[PDB]
RNA sequence: AGUGUGGAGAUCGAAGAUGAUUAGAGACCAUUGUAGUCCACACUGCAAACGAUGACACCCAUGAAUUGGGGAUAUCUUGCACGUUUUCUGUUUUCACGCGAAAGCUUUGAGGUUACAGUCUCAGGGGGGAGUACG
């Protein structure tokens, strides 16, 4: 009720998804190196 | 006003004129004070009311009569009053001077095809607040306004203001007596030395019931 | 007064009025501007044929300062006494 | 599409409208198909009753001025 | 803090003229401000003015006659050669028939018409019309 | 679009940083003290009918000694104030009217 | 025929007022469109339609459509007027805008760029007019320049009698309702700018309604 | 309150413009080399090639057609 | 037996203006007068008009009724300072300090109150 | 909010457990409960960290109210409080001129700008990809 039309999905949850992705990539690179 | 191109004292306030003003307490107002009328205030009396400077009140009145004079066809001046205490004080005034009177319908001065469409040349009102519609309409058609204003009167679209109490029945009918008398004296129907024959009881208003 | 061609004639039509208080031009669409005539009075207290005319621009009236402007104009003109 | 043009008075509803209104209709043959035209006219009154009705309108009252 | 005394004074005069005032008080004053006002006075755009002494930077009371439309300063004070007068006239003046650009030159503070007649350049201070 | 000049609270720009929150009377939601709707309530302990029966049986409570009352200060969240009819939405032009 | 209602309309019917400049002098409103065509010859007042477009209003089960028209009048000699009206059909809107344009006539001041030879050909000073986001700025130009403007403002300037001018538009000029009014406002501003040529005072005049007040009473 | 104005402030104004020109998408494309490498043409107006096969590409909605193309 | 329509109310007012001296508080005599002075098609409408006319007559007996203006009895009802000079104005002190500041000084017959 | 090392552990309570709702209910509701919530020392440097409004300086319409200090001249207790009028600083409320696409702003600017220049400084240049990839 307090916000316009976001697009996609609640931006905070989108950011949380990107955060988890970056953590997984960091782990894979660490294993390879 | 009182000052004349030729040095004279005829248009000056005498003792008799002043006496009536204190008789009906036309010099007193209400407790609130507008910022546009500070120049007409003298001081605060008991209970918080304000005193109006009688000298400037006289000068405004005589200036108003001088403007009313030199206007041909007195019907060009309309006198309006939305207050109920001046409903007859305007008629007795108009019955003696010959001006138009009425005591409002939006569009009277603006709706050309209206049946009651009139365009007076000078408007006279009794209270700028209660006659806001009248004076607001006059602003679109280049009509000057002369008003009887108190200590808390908004002076918008008002050109000549007479500082006086327009709340009491006595004061409202008392003021129109001077205005009626002065124009007749200026016109020449009567002479200054003789007392004015008309008395204020006809101007004084009473309960219709 | 006005614009001259340097050929000798005026090319400026309708030199407009100027407000007495502020000395500003009054435009053709200024429907709040007014003109007031004040009667002259002879020594006996009877009016005279001549009259005094002044003009006030619409902006002053809407602001609510026309009454103050009129007072100072008449004091300077000597129409009324200051004291 | 349908278009309408009007001017003046026009009474509907009730029964008196059949007496005070004159109506007609026709079909007109363009190259594309049929066209309908209707015309209705509100007749003014008349004392004779030839160019209009005799009776006044059902809801009009007139007060005769005293001598 | 206040950086330009001349710009402060000219802004004060322009506002009072726009509001229809008859007198305006200017504070603080300086030699440059007084010379600018005298150029305006010579061309009839203001009336008389009075300088008051207070053992500090003084004050000025100016009488207005309603003929001023706008006055303002130019900052920074760009250099103007004798061939740049036309460019400045077309950029900040309402027309070529009235209005002045005020300069400071080796011969003193003057308007652009006087400066051109004497064949001198300088730095632009302000304008009025 | 800013709906209210005061933003629905009583905290102008250069006045305060933070105001301590309080619990709503009904639901318990935490809300700043200057934003909550506040009322003072002085209600009779007994209804008019039941008071008469108790007063009749009481040697103490007659006509020259009234019965005690309850005094409470109530603060509600916005949602609980609206549903409980304490405060209702007003037209755009009437939102400025403030009583005391 | 024409039966005047206002006092000004009766005066021009009686030929007591003959020039449009007297009306402009006292800043009086024109409420009958027959006044301006009486005081201007029928062979010199040119009118033209500028734009017509539909506006709509949503409604349960459909929508409602109307038309708006813009008209401009002038004699190409320092007089210009613009009017706009809305009607249920294009014919009705066009007729009503012609009346409104005549009632909005204002005078235009003209001057010289540099040397003063012959008739005035350009505006006397820079002016800008604003309506909505659209602003139009007019700059005096030399004798051979012509009208340098977009097709919509150029047409209006031709009807006013300006030969040479430089123009510049500011923002969202495709909104032609605002563009037309912005050009009109800039021209109307030419007679309000005090110049050194208008410094001296003039003798006061008397209102036409005051001069013929006695006759005005007789007519009614 | 958006730009510096001093008489001896040319260095600040020069640096400010240089950094803000990069925000222009058109200006940046013409002053970098990434676009030229991406362009199958090496910056030329035309190129020659060999046809590999003929394909059909469906038109995007709301149109409906099979647009005839080749791969080169 | 419900609200009176504006066509009935406007007609009843017109009748009272022109025929006031012929009417009274009786429905049955008033109806006879109306059937002579009005031309109308509906008998039912004439009954409603005679009903509301009788209502207006009763109200006019008590006092004036807005929207009538009989204009024959109003005129008759319309046609139907020395007291305070003796008493004395007795203005307050703040006014007293201002009366003598004038060029005419303190006016005669004044007090302090 | 989170992390480390020592304390503390009443209340509330991420994770988890058990009842109910429900087609499903891992949720909203009920009873609980670990980390936490609190303290000391050491990290982290993010918020609708908002007046979504950078800092300093000038001019500006009216009436209120209110906090602190000062100047001048009725009420009450027995030095205090209060009354009237001025003043400096702060902090607010009644479409000022004017501005703006509007909503709205208005001595407290979002005013004094195409009639465009008081001083310094930070950021932006259609929507995404993306605050992502590499360093
Ligand atoms: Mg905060
Ligand atoms: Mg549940
Ligand atoms: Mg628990
Ligand atoms: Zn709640």
């Amino acid at each position: 009720g307090t916000v316009s039309r976001p697009r996609g999905m609640r931006p905070k949850w989108h950011k949380k998804r990107i955060k988890r992705l970056k953590l997984r990539r960091r782990r894979m690179r660490q294993r390879s190196k | 006003m009182s000052a004349v191109e030729s040095g004279s004292k005829v248009l000056r306030m005498k003792e008799s004129d002043a006496q009536k003003l204190l008789a009906m307490r036309c010099h007193i107002g209400t407790r609130n004070q507008s910022s546009a009328m500070k120049k007409y205030i003298y001081g605060r009396t008991a209970e918080g009311s304000h005193i109006i400077d009688v000298h400037m009140m006289w000068e405004k009145l005589i200036l108003a009569a001088r403007v009313i004079a030199a206007v041909e066809n007195p019907k060009d001046v309309c006198v309006c009053s939305s207050r109920l205490y001046g409903t007859r004080a305007i008629y007795k005034f108009s019955q003696h001077v010959g001006t138009s009177f009425h005591g409002f319908i939006p569009g009277t001065f603006t709706n050309q095809i209206q049946k009651k469409f009139v365009q007076p040349r000078v408007l006279v009102v009794t209270d700028p607040r209660t006659d806001h519609q009248a004076i607001r309409e006059a602003s679109l058609v280049n009509i000057p306004v002369i008003a009887l204003c108190d200590t808390d009167a908004p002076l918008e679209y008002v050109d000549i203001a007479i500082p006086c109490n327009n709340r009491g029945i006595k004061s409202i009918g008392m003021m129109y007596w001077l205005l009626a008398r002065e124009v007749l004296r200026l016109r020449g129907t009567i002479v200054r030395s003789v007392p004015w024959e008309e008395k204020v009881d006809l101007f004084f208003y009473r309960d219709p019931n | 007064i006005g614009m001259f061609n340097e050929e000798g004639e005026n090319v400026d039509l309708y030199i407009p009025r100027k407000c007495h208080a502020t000395t500003t031009l009054i435009e053709a669409h200024d429907h709040a501007a007014v003109q007031i005539s004040i009667a002259n009075v002879g020594p006996n207290g009877v009016i005279n044929g001549t009259t005094t005319t002044l003009c006030i621009a619409g902006y002053l009236r809407s602001q609510g300062e026309s009454d103050h402007a009129i007072n100072h104009i008449t004091i300077d003109r000597g129409i009324m006494r200051i004291k | 599409k349908s278009m309408t043009f009007r001017d003046g008075y026009m009474i509907k509803s009730g029964t008196a409208h059949k007496s005070f209104v004159d109506s007609a209709c026709r079909h007109c043959y363009m190259r594309a198909g049929c066209i309908g035209v209707k015309v209705k006219i509100m007749l003014p009154g008349d004392s004779t009753g030839r160019n209009g009705p005799s009776e006044p309108l059902p809801d009009v009252i007139t007060v005769i001025e005293p001598k | 803090t206040m950086m330009s005394v001349l710009a402060n004074a000219l802004r004060t005069i322009a506002s009072a003229e726009r509001r229809g005032k008859r007198q305006v008080l200017i504070r603080p004053s300086s030699k440059v401000v007084v010379k600018f006002l005298q150029v305006m006075q010579k061309h009839g755009y203001i009336g008389e003015f009075e300088i008051i002494d207070d053992h500090r930077a003084g004050k000025i009371v100016v009488n207005l006659n309603g003929r001023l439309n706008k006055c303002g300063a130019i900052c920074p004070r760009f250099d103007c050669a004798t061939t740049d007068y036309e460019k400045w006239m077309k950029n900040i003046l309402p027309s070529r028939q009235f209005g002045f650009v005020v300069l400071t030159t080796s011969l003193g503070i003057m308007d652009h018409e006087e400066a051109r007649s004497r064949n001198t350049g300088g730095k632009v201070l302000g304008f009025f019309y | 679009t800013t709906k209210r000049r005061n933003h629905g609270r009583s905290k102008p720009a250069h006045s305060r940083g933070r105001v301590k929150p309080i619990h709503c009377f009904n639901c318990g939601r935490l809300t700043p003290k200057d934003k909550a709707v506040g009322r003072f309530v002085v209600r009779r302990m007994l209804d008019a009918a039941s008071a008469r029966d108790v007063a009749e049986a009481s040697p103490v409570y007659g006509a020259n000694f009234p019965m005690p009352r309850l005094y409470m200060k109530q603060r509600f969240c916005i949602a609980c104030a609206i549903h409980s009819r304490t405060v209702r939405a007003r037209p755009v032009g009437n939102r400025k009217i403030r009583y005391t | 025929e024409w039966v005047p209602c206002t006092k000004l309309g009766r005066l021009v019917k009686a030929q007591k007022v003959t020039s449009l400049e007297e009306i402009f002098l006292f800043s009086m409103p024109i409420k009958e469109h027959q006044i301006v065509d009486t005081l201007i010859a029928e062979g010199q007042l040119h009118d033209e339609m500028m734009k017509i477009y539909p506006v709509q209003k949503a409604t349960s089960a459909g929508q409602r459509t109307r038309f708006k028209a813009f008209n401009v009048v002038g004699d190409c000699d320092g007089h210009i007027g613009i009017g706009a009206r809305v009607g249920k059909e294009v014919s009705l809107a066009i007729r009503a805008s012609m009346i409104a344009a005549k009632l909005n006539i204002v005078p235009v001041r003209r001057g010289y760029w540099g040397n003063k030879i012959g008739e005035p050909h350009t505006i006397p000073m820079k002016v800008t007019g604003k309506c909505g986001s659209v602003a139009v700025r007019l700059v005096p130009a030399p004798r051979g320049t012509g009208i340098v403007a977009a097709p919509v403002p150029k047409k209006i300037l031709e009807f006013a009698g300006v030969e040479d001018v430089y123009t510049s538009s500011r923002g969202k000029t495709r909104t032609h309702g605002n563009l037309i009014m912005a050009t009109f406002y800039a021209l109307r501003k030419t007679y309000g700018f005090l110049t050194p040529d208008l410094w001296a005072d003039t003798e006061p005049s008397r209102d036409p309604t005051d001069e013929h007040a006695e006759l005005l009473a007789e007519m009614t | 309150m958006t730009k510096t104005n001093g008489q001896n402030a040319a260095r600040k104004l020069v640096r400010l413009r240089c950094r803000n020109r990069w925000a222009d998408k058109g200006w940046k494309r013409a002053h970098t080399f990434s676009a030229r490498k991406a362009n199958p043409f090496g910056g030329s107006s035309h190129a020659k090639g060999i046809v590999l096969e003929k394909i059909g590409v469906g038109a995007k909605q709301p149109n409906s057609a099979i647009r005839k193309c080749v791969r080169v | 037996g419900k609200i009176r329509t504006k066509t009935v109310k406007r007609a009843s007012r017109q009748v009272v203006e022109k025929y006031y001296s012929k009417l009274n508080f009786d429905f049955y005599q008033n109806k006879r007068v109306i059937m002579d002075v009005t031309i109308a098609e509906s008998k039912k409408l004439k009954n409603k008009i005679a009903g509301y006319t009788t209502h207006i007559m009763k109200r006019l007996a008590r006092g004036p009724v807005r929207g009538i203006s009989l204009k024959l009895q109003e005129e008759e009802r319309e046609r139907r300072v020395d007291k305070v000079i003796q008493s004395g104005v007795s203005v307050d002190k703040k006014t007293m300090q201002m009366l003598q500041r004038l060029e005419i000084g303190v006016p005669r017959r004044v007090k302090r109150a």
